[PDB]
């Protein structure tokens, strides 16, 4: 609702200052492109953005952001690109990413190939390595795959 | 991962087929690439990410792999394709590179023209004396020059260089320079250079007397 | 041998603190991975968190990061979960966990107690004669007003340990004493009852210097 | 994000009936692996199933539990006595280690209603060596819960201790209750234990003496 | 667009160490990482080490783990390598390359840095005519040339008859002599019947030493 501000009073959250009518109105929630701005009567009319475009903060911009298209013939998505997020890539299934970047670490690395007699702590496939520590028999350990923990 | 190049000088004819066998020590899965370098030119990437051809690269080059003995193929061969060819993995933090390759055209064999050249009196005034032997319009590049001074073989006092392939007649040329001191030069009489080439059934020796 | 030995029962009052020394044995010390685990009385298994003593890196669970404190020494074959602001709810047998093993030892018997470390009052109840006429035997050993829960009760018949025939229950008296009472019954048949000819009940607790054995016999 | 929540919380079954258990999981039962566990009352837990189908090395294979998807399972033919326990769902192959929430396998016995058999428990040597005689009655072989016991119809309650009931191997409950009194009062006054078993609508009062 | 261009050849007394500048442009500096692989002529590419621009991570190659210095300047978009105490062995061709995407592949390359290590002095070459064989002037074809010796640095530009003779001329690449100076040969094959008539001169120009010599070639007497 177009609630009028008064001198020495701050407009509440989710309302900014709209200068076209000099009156603060409600802010559309993240996931919206303000297509009509505030007037003396008309509040901000919310409407969702298109695909592969978003806004991560309660916005009034008439244009939405842009996520990526694909990471590679490999490098599947570990996080989809919806209306409230970005296409967070990974460095292919069964490969650990040891470097870092905004999403795509410039260097990935093979998941691991450590011999029977190594126990892979945890992949940390997003930003870490599986590691390989002895567990030499463990319960049953006679496989070189290293994709699996000490199990048979 | 020590990436290598099993082929460093191939034999091929124009519009033929051949395969490079870039070899590694550990597997890289889809982490192979392809680099071609004409002599004196900044290397170019040919194929990257297994078989994914680099943007704006001639089609004739094709291949891929997922193991450790990677191989691609070339369908059509042109004279411009003669160059340095190597690879480099994307596996772990120690990137390496193959040793390189050198495509070499196999056309008709041309015998070299051999000439030996005495030093000059202007060089006689300077206190140093050098002799040279000339190889002209020969093919293939493989040639051997043995320098004889009073029939004594020299080693480590001669240097040679080979010109690149001619664009008009596709031959090669080699020049070897033998460098000696003045007392060493004036104490010897017969200077000869022996040239062995596949285009010559027997080695060809050109000689001159110091006097 | 592969085990998790730690410090014995310690009666620290709420708000106090004490280190708890895990003692890996048998297996290589390794000390890149070391977790601890604890369980409140008849609660669910909660995971304290892990650490990297060799590489000096700490990875606890988000829940218990406030209490997160542990160190270890590579030479000593020993690990130490420092712990602060102990509360009676933390009272448990703390197994010094770790991945690569997924096996837990005797558990650090935690003894966060509010009352004094008292001794149990021990009594023996011979079975009723009509109970003997019924064909079964039921001897009862009583422990009265002790603290905390942790006590060992076992049977000596012909001065030999008895197992596989016992059953126990305990009570809570939070009104005045805040102490604890255990009722242990041992069941035998009549034939064994008169052939054995002697019986005793021995009880071990933190609150007394040495275990007491007090026996009864017909006559 | 890490969440493990057991499915049917309480299992009570008799000898023979199979087993149904589950943990709802977000990421780890099918591709990413978890663990089965088991803890007996007040002791160190143990690993039963390791690769969601791989049982512990060297153990009977009655644990036919190999669930997958986002919700796994356990099944057991002819549930034994040791089988009665709690069980846990792990979430390994993840950054924070986490455990399950337990599934109590109560062993049903199919008991029948029966009145209590109260017996007197006389003091002989306990009063001399302690200065206070603990007195009580043995309420044995009753079913089902609950039974109420009072001392001398509630005459005194200073030192009366009433224990919780426990289940026998025959499917019936056993219960004791005790009270502590000095020997001087033991010698003179009469002591009666009054117990009331309302499920059977039966009540017995038993005299106890030195 | 990881454009990579590199500096030319450098020469310094052995013992000192120079810091290179592999200037790059056409792509955000942090989002790309520039490695260090040198191309010593006759030696395959050997990787000196790699440096992270954005996160400043570094992993010097174990061969060069200590002696190399993979520094860089953020503003100039340039990695600065210093190879401590440049030796004649370290004197070579240096390259820097990078990648555009997330799994590395050297889609781009540098122009090729060069480095030379010696204690020589810029010196002009002396030109010596190469007299044709006297007893071969009737063999149909004969050759003559001039010798270029003891100059520093490259290159020397040679021509025949002030550029009027371009048929059959082979100008070979230089070779580094043990004394520390370069040497090369210039030749021309000519009809042997014109040896006593046609005057043959070769023009040798060495811009670094500003030395120009015109040298006539005649058969010996």
């Amino acid at each position: 609702t177009p609630y009028a501000p008064e001198p020495g009073s701050t407009c509440r959250l989710r309302e900014y200052y709209d200068q076209t009518a000099q009156m603060c109105c409600s802010k559309c929630s993240p996931g919206q492109h303000a297509k009509v701005f505030c007037t003396k009567t008309s509040d901000t009319v919310c409407d969702s953005c298109e695909d592969s475009t978003y806004t991560q903060l309660w916005n009034w911009v008439p244009e939405c952001l842009s996520c990526g298209s694909r990471c590679s013939s490999d490098q599947v998505e570990t996080q989809a690109c919806t209306r409230e997020q970005n296409r967070i890539c990974t460095c292919r299934p069964g490969w650990y990413c040891a470097l870092s970047k905004q999403e795509g670490c410039r260097l990935c690395a093979p998941l691991r190939k450590c011999r029977p007699g190594f126990g892979v702590a945890r992949p940390g496939t997003e930003t870490s390595d599986v590691v390989c520590k002895p567990c030499a028999p463990g319960t049953f350990s006679n496989t070189t795959s290293s994709t699996d923990i000490c199990r048979p | 991962i020590v990436m290598t190049q099993s082929h460093k000088f191939m034999s091929t004819s124009v519009g033929d087929r051949v395969s490079i066998t870039c070899k590694a020590s550990q597997d890289v899965s889809t982490a192979v690439a392809w680099y071609q370098q004409k002599p004196g030119q900044s290397p170019k990437l040919l194929i990257y990410w297994t078989s994914t051809r680099h943007t704006g690269v001639p089609d004739r080059f094709t291949g891929s792999g997922s193991g450790t003995d990677y191989t691609l193929t070339i369908s059509s061969v042109q004279a411009e394709d003669l160059a340095l060819y190597y690879c480099q993995h994307h596996y772990s933090t120690p990137y390496t590179f193959g040793g390189g390759t050198k495509l070499e055209i196999q056309r008709t064999v041309a015998a070299p023209s051999v000439f030996i050249f005495p030093p000059s009196d202007e060089q006689l005034k300077s206190g140093t004396a050098s002799v040279v032997c000339l190889l002209n319009n020969f093919y293939p590049r493989e040639a051997k020059v043995q320098w004889k001074v009073d029939n004594a073989l020299q080693s480590g006092n001669s240097q040679e260089s080979v010109t690149e392939q001619d664009s008009k007649d596709s031959t090669y040329s080699l020049s070897s320079t033998l460098t000696l001191s003045k007392a060493d030069y004036e104490k010897h009489k017969v200077y000869a250079c022996e040239v062995t080439h596949q285009g010559l059934s027997s080695p060809v020796t050109k000689s001159f007397n110091r006097g | 041998e592969v085990q998790l030995q730690q410090s014995g029962a310690e009666l620290v009052k709420p708000g106090a603190s004490v280190k708890l020394s895990c003692t890996p044995s048998g297996f290589n010390i390794k000390d890149t991975y070391m977790h601890w685990v604890k369980q409140r009385p008849e609660q669910g298994l909660e995971w304290i968190g892990r650490i990297d003593p060799a590489n000096g890196y700490t990875e606890y669970d988000p829940k218990f990061q406030d209490k997160a404190t542990i160190t270890a020494d590579t030479s000593s074959n020993t690990a130490y979960l420092q712990l602060s602001s102990l509360t009676s709810e933390d009272t448990a047998v703390y197994y010094c966990a770790d991945t690569q093993l997924y096996y837990w030892g005797q558990g650090t018997t935690l003894t966060v107690s509010s009352a004094s470390v008292a001794a149990p009052s021990v009594f023996i109840f011979p079975p009723s004669d009509e109970q003997l006429k019924s064909g079964t035997a039921s001897v009862v050993c009583l422990l009265n007003n002790f603290y905390p829960r942790e006590a060992k009760v076992q049977w000596k018949v012909d001065n030999a340990l008895q197992s596989g025939n016992s059953q126990e229950s305990v009570t809570e008296q939070d009104s005045k004493d805040s102490t604890y009472s255990l009722s242990s019954t041992l069941t035998l048949s009549k034939a064994d009852y008169e052939k054995h000819k002697v019986y005793a009940c021995e009880v071990t607790h933190q609150g007394l210097s040495s275990p007491v054995t007090k026996s009864f016999n017909r006559g | 994000q890490i969440v493990l929540t057991q499915s049917p919380a309480i299992m009570s079954a008799s000898l023979g009936e199979r087993v149904t258990m589950t943990c709802t999981a977000s990421s780890s039962v099918s591709s990413t692996y978890l663990h089965w566990y088991q803890q007996k009352p007040g002791s160190s837990p143990k690993l039963w199933i390791y690769s969601t189908s791989n049982l512990a090395s060297g153990v009977p294979a009655r644990f036919s539990g190999s669930g997958s998807g986002t919700s796994y399972s356990l099944t057991i033919s002819n549930m034994e006595a040791e089988d009665a326990a709690t069980y846990y769902c792990h979430q390994y192959h993840r950054s924070p280690l986490t455990f399950g929430a337990g599934t109590k396998l109560e062993l049903k016995s199919s008991a029948s209603t029966k009145g209590p058999s109260v017996f007197p428990l006389a003091p002989s040597s306990k009063s001399t060596s302690g200065g206070t005689a603990a007195l009580g009655c043995l309420v044995k072989d009753y079913f089902p819960e609950p039974v109420t016991v009072s001392w001398n119809s509630g005459a005194l309650t200073s030192g009366v201790h009433t224990f919780p009931a426990v289940l026998q191997s025959s499917g019936l409950y056993s219960l004791s209750s005790v009270v502590t009194v000095p020997s001087s009062s033991l010698g003179t006054q009469t002591y009666i234990c009054n117990v009331n078993h309302k499920p059977s609508n039966t009540k017995v009062d038993k005299k106890v003496e030195p | 667009k990881v454009q990579l261009q590199q500096s030319g050849a450098e020469l310094v007394k052995p013992g000192a160490s120079v810091k290179l500048s592999c200037k790059a442009s056409g792509y955000t500096f942090t989002e790309s990482i520039i490695h260090w692989v040198k191309q010593r002529s006759g030696q395959g590419l050997e990787w000196i080490g790699w440096f992270y621009p954005g996160s400043d991570n570094i992993n010097y190659n174990e061969k060069f783990k200590d002696k190399a210095t993979l520094t860089a300047d953020k503003s100039s978009s340039t990695v600065y390598m210093e190879l401590t105490r440049l030796t004649s062995e370290d004197s070579a061709v240096y390259f820097c390359a990078s990648h555009e995407g997330p799994y590395v592949y050297f889609d781009y390359w540098g122009q090729g840095t060069t480095l030379t290590v010696s204690s020589a002095s810029t010196k002009g070459p002396s030109v010596f005519p190469l007299a044709p064989s006297s007893k071969s002037t009737s063999g149909g074809t004969a050759a003559l040339g001039c010798l270029v010796k003891d100059y520093f640095p490259e290159p020397v530009t040679v021509s025949w008859n002030s550029g009027a003779l371009t048929s059959g001329v082979h100008t070979f690449p230089a070779v580094l002599q043990s004394s520390g100076l370069y040497s090369l040969s210039s030749v021309v094959t000519v009809p042997s019947s014109s040896l006593g008539t046609q005057t043959y001169i070769c023009n040798v120009n060495h811009k670094p030493s500003n030395t120009k010599v015109d040298k006539k070639v005649e058969p010996k007497s």
